[PDB]
RNA sequence: GGUGAAAUUCUUGGAUUUAUUGAAGACUAACAACUGCGAAAGCAUUCGCCAAGGAUGUUUUCAUUAAUCAGGAACGAAAGUUAGGGGAUCGAAGACGAUCAGAUACCGUCGUAGUCUUAACCAUAAACUAUGCCGAUUAGGGAUCGGACGGCGUUUAUUUUUGA
């Protein structure tokens, strides 16, 4: 499967029932104008860099 | 990390008082604070010392509401007596035209009351 | 207001108020007399009028009637009698 | 008691309105006593703006837009949290709330 | 959901054998009348034509709506829709002619708004040829420009005075015309600016439009007239 | 197999997208409805009754759909998505964005965007009673 | 299909969906409002015909002809009744599928009377502004519908006077 790599850029709020997950802004690191919303389980910093099985995919707000 | 109201009094008094004598520095207003002054506790005067010098530093940088010192005052009522040469009303050299703009019932109104010496130029307002 | 002199008010305001709001009702219609262009005679028409004027001569139509006062033909001139 | 002096109505001068059926639930209320919503927004949300603009064949393109007036019972209406309880004081105001024009 | 059929093919059934029927199907081109600009307008699908079942037959009465603005190759008709009807089918070659015009649903949802007056009206029409058709029309209140009062309504006297006099101009200009004619003179909106400068004086009357023509009966075919408005 | 065209023209077909609160339908036709290129529903994509209507199905049923189209030699397509309509919501419903995003990310061209949901100028009376669904 | 989730139900005897055509009955979206009319109940697609009404304008006409009313009389939503026509959609009664300890209910698929009209009965509603009818006086404001009167301008037409 054509996996991507993917890094935040900003961290927006915490959401969820139990604030588990966390709802962030990516960036493609491929086509460094493209930008989506994303939501991730674990603590995450500015500059972190995460793996993507598939960003067709969006998430709430 | 909120200070309470007896520093905050304390702090007022102090520098509106004796405002010349201590300056930004923390270390001097330690030693300044306690000699002509009667606290009970040390952390106390480290308290008044430690927010006592932040007011210098932003009253250093243009004045702030709520605080008064003896500098300060006198400062406003010898400003206060600024005054022009020239009259901003006065017209006679401030426009080089003597003769200033008025409306169409002012000038009527001036009829009424008698006063036609004065030299004035009517000018019609109307939209509609 | 609480002290006014009814007996006298001032004429803009009995010109200002209704016709049967004054201290004394009085009309505000009159009569005229028009000019018709083609003869020379005079005809006394109501301001008001609800029907047709026809002139004696040349049997022309004069006013025309409508919610207020009749409108007067375009070509005819007239003087407030 | 009167909780509102217009009986919560806005109906002086007749007898009768006809009714309207609730976009919810299919209720029956008067018309003049339903909340009426005008929406307008696009046709496709704004991350996918730039998706239709590239994959478009007319070189620029203008998505279009879209319409609607939905209206409601009082009872879908502050359980769909359209509108919420207000003070007894409060209630007497009847200008529409300043809609946020800086966002923070 | 693979495993929600409980009899499947019903009773009693059984599989299929022969499948992909797009190895049968031939494609055509679809052309457009004379006015209108450009004349390739796209391909269409059907089956091949066989024993028993002539394909000439299933490309007579259908109809393909198409936006004026691509026929004209211009924008700023964007928002009108209109028809066209296959005829005759020539070899690789399918010709069509005239079936309605409509606009848009945003375009017209977009104008009605609140705090004015919507004026409309509908009036049946036939031609010199024996063609009937009727037409829809629509105009809206406008505002002046240094207006201060809230809202523009009209007195429905006056209402009643547009529409008499929409409906005596549209019958008028459509008395003496052909399709052909008619159909050059809805495309510069020509009937919209008579109707704006006679119902001048009752009121402004922004934006007068003509909604959407269709038509209902038509006479015999009369190939000719078919050929001649085709392969200009 | 396919039209025989030149490469710099692009040949047209038109999607019909039915989303309603149920259920979604893509159906791709070309240019009238006599012919039906290809249709799929969410039905066949999801495997739980619950899932037929979500956005996720939608997608997944447009990636076949512009797989199997592409075959076919049609390149470029309208589309006229509808609601219920009639009596019923004209609210499209959750699958309808998902599906076309998937058709524009797959390759397949756009133009001439339109809603072709069906209203009426007033209609019989609708389901549901005097006092509504209480629940 | 439908739901918070399912089932009853329809489907290669081609369901659902796409386009074209035809018939039938009901209803008049958006414009539609702190806006209009009527004694109230009530009244919204175009046009033709019939009689009726309010307000304004008036140096027309009669000259107390008036106000409220025990008994009495006309109209009077929805549902309901008696005879014909019509019978699309919803849907009392009824029959099934779920939920629940039970569920003759709330949820879902069907479905009779009824829902429409012609000719006659019935006379009750939170028929509410919970506020009887006529007449006089009492405080500031700004909107708005209909008629009349005055005025500076703009717009515009076989254009002026009119209309906005
Ligand atoms: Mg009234
Ligand atoms: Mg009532
Ligand atoms: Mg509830
Ligand atoms: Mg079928
Ligand atoms: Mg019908
Ligand atoms: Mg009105
Ligand atoms: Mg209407
Ligand atoms: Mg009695
Ligand atoms: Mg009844
Ligand atoms: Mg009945
Ligand atoms: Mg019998
Ligand atoms: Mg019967
Ligand atoms: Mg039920
Ligand atoms: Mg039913
Ligand atoms: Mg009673
Ligand atoms: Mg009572
Ligand atoms: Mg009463
Ligand atoms: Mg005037
Ligand atoms: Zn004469
Ligand atoms: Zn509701």
């Amino acid at each position: 499967a054509p996996v991507k790599f993917v890094k935040v850029t900003r961290v927006l709020g915490r959401t969820g029932s139990r604030g588990g997950v966390t709802q962030v802004r990516v960036e493609f690191m491929d086509d460094t104008t493209r930008s989506i919303i994303r939501n991730v389980k674990g603590p995450v910093r500015e500059n972190d860099i995460l793996v993507l099985l598939e960003s067709e995919r969006e998430a709430r707000r | 990390r909120v200070r309470t109201k007896t520093v905050k009094k304390s702090a007022k008094v102090i520098i509106e008082k004796y405002y010349p004598r201590l300056t930004l520095d923390f270390e001097t207003n330690k030693r300044v604070c306690d000699e002509i002054a009667v606290i009970s506790s040390k952390r106390l005067r480290n308290k008044i010392a430690g927010y006592t010098t932040h007011l210098m530093k932003r009253i250093q940088r243009g004045p702030v509401r709520g605080i008064s010192f003896k500098l300060q005052e006198e400062e406003r009522e010898r400003k206060d007596q600024y005054v022009p040469e020239v009259s901003a009303l006065d017209f006679h050299q401030n426009s080089e035209t003597g003769m200033l703009d008025i409306d169409q019932e002012t000038k009527d109104l001036l009829k009424h009351l008698g006063f036609d010496s004065i030299p004035v130029n009517v000018i019609p307002v109307t939209q509609s | 207001v609480l002290a006014v002199d009814l007996l006298n008010p001032s004429p803009a305001s009995e010109a200002r108020k209704h016709k049967l709001k004054t201290l004394v009702p009085a009309p505000r219609s009159f009569f005229m007399d028009v000019k018709c262009p083609g003869c020379f005679t005079i005809t006394t028409v109501f301001s008001h009028a609800q029907t047709v004027v026809i002139c004696q001569g040349c049997t022309n139509v004069l006013c025309q009637p409508t919610g207020g006062k009749a409108r007067l033909t375009e070509g005819c001139s007239f003087r407030r009698k | 008691v009167k909780k509102r002096k217009n009986n919560g109505r806005n109906k002086k001068g007749r007898g009768h309105v006809k009714p309207i059926r609730c976009s919810n639930c299919a209720r029956c209320t008067p018309k003049d006593k339903a909340i009426k919503r005008f929406t307008i927004r696009n046709m496709v949300e704004s991350a996918a703006i730039r998706d239709i603009s590239d994959a478009s064949v007319f070189a620029e393109y203008t998505v279009p837009k879209m319409y609607l007036k939905l209206q409601y019972c009082v009872s879908c209406a502050i359980h769909g949290k359209i509108v919420r309880v207000r003070s007894r004081e409060g209630r007497r105001n009847r200008a529409p709330p300043p809609r946020v024009r800086y966002n923070k | 959901v693979g495993k929600n059929k409980r009899l499947s093919k019903g009773k009693k059934g059984l599989k299929k054998k022969v499948q992909d029927p797009f190895t049968r199907k031939d494609w055509y081109n679809i052309k457009a009348p004379a006015p209108f600009a450009v004349r390739d307008v796209g391909k269409t699908l059907v089956n091949r034509t066989t024993g028993l079942k002539n394909a000439n037959d299933a490309l007579k009465g259908r109809i393909f709506e198409v936006c004026l603005a691509d026929l004209q190759k211009d924008e700023d008709h964007a928002f009108r829709k209109i028809k066209l009807r296959v005829d005759e089918v020539q070899g690789k070659n399918c010709l069509t002619n005239f079936h309605g015009l409509d606009f848009t649903t945003d375009k017209l949802r977009s104008l009605v708004r609140k705090w004015q007056t919507l004026i409309e009206a509908n009036v049946t029409v036939t031609t010199t040829d024996h063609y009937l058709l009727r037409l829809f029309a629509i105009a809206f209140t406008k505002r002046r420009p240094n207006q201060i009062k809230k809202t523009t309504y009209a007195q429905s006297s006056q209402i009643r005075a547009i529409r008499r006099k929409m409906v005596e101009i549209i019958q008028r200009e459509a008395a003496s015309c052909t399709l052909h004619q008619l159909v050059s003179k809805l495309i510069p909106e020509v009937i919209g600016r008579e109707i704006e400068k006679a119902t001048q004086g009752i009121y402004p009357l922004q934006n007068v439009h003509i909604r959407k023509v269709k038509l209902l009966k038509q006479p015999k075919f009369d190939l000719g007239a078919l050929m001649a408005l085709h392969g200009e | 197999l396919g039209p025989q065209v030149r490469e710099g023209e692009l040949v047209f077909g038109v999607a019909r997208i039915f989303a309603s609160f149920n259920d979604t339908f893509v159906h791709v036709t070309d240019l009238s409805g006599r012919e039906t290129i290809c249709r799929v529903t969410g039905g066949m994509k999801v495997k739980a009754d619950r899932d037929e209507s979500s956005p996720y199905a939608a997608m997944l049923a447009a990636q076949d759909v512009a797989a199997r189209c592409k075959e076919l030699g049609i390149t470029a397509l309208h589309i006229k998505i509808r609601a219920t309509g009639g009596n019923g919501t004209k609210t499209p419903g959750p699958g309808a964005q998902s599906a076309l995003r998937a058709l524009a990310r797959s390759g397949m061209k756009i133009g001439r965007i339109e809603d072709v949901t069906p209203t009426p100028s007033d209609s019989t009376r609708r389901k549901g009673g005097r006092r509504g669904r209480r629940l």
